[PDB]
């Protein structure tokens, strides 16, 4: 429930994106500080979902 | 530029946007300086049959 | 390199203008305080001859 969101540490990885969007099941996809095609391009410390 | 998308993937049709459709199918340039209008096609198009 | 190009145009424009005014800023120091110098130097001829 949203008021005990799930809350997920990511790291130590492969993170392709390529499969995490190209799934037709999205419909709404906001991405603020860094434009999508770049995200496989990038490294990062750790990652939360 | 006219033809027919499937309803959910209309928001892919602005500039800038990734997703399959604009991946692959269909994109626009960095400016675009036209425009864009869709409508709903699901009673002369879809087919019943 | 972590951005697409649309927008970035805004961020490169940003950096333009301080880096513009900042050197703006030097040269026009320099240009007083070479003035400065210039008026000392012709005292200085002046009192040689």
């Amino acid at each position: 429930s949203v008021y005990a969101w799930n809350r997920k540490r990511i790291s130590n990885c492969v993170a392709d994106y390529s499969v995490l969007y190209n799934s037709a099941s999205f419909s709404t996809f906001k991405c603020y500080g860094v434009s999508p095609t770049k995200l496989n391009d990038l490294c990062f410390t750790n990652v939360y979902a | 530029d006219s033809f027919v998308i499937r309803g959910d993937e209309v928001r892919q049709i602005a500039p800038g946007q990734t997703g399959k459709i604009a991946d692959y199918n269909y994109k626009l340039p960095d400016d675009f300086t036209g425009c864009v209008i869709a409508w709903n096609s699901n009673n002369l198009d879809s087919k019943v049959g | 390199s972590r951005l697409d190009p649309p927008e970035a145009e805004v961020q490169i424009d940003r950096l333009i203008t301080g880096r513009l005014q900042s050197l703006q800023t030097y040269v026009t120091q320099q240009l007083i305080r070479a003035a400065e110098i210039r008026a000392s130097a012709n005292l200085a001829a002046t009192k040689m001859s």
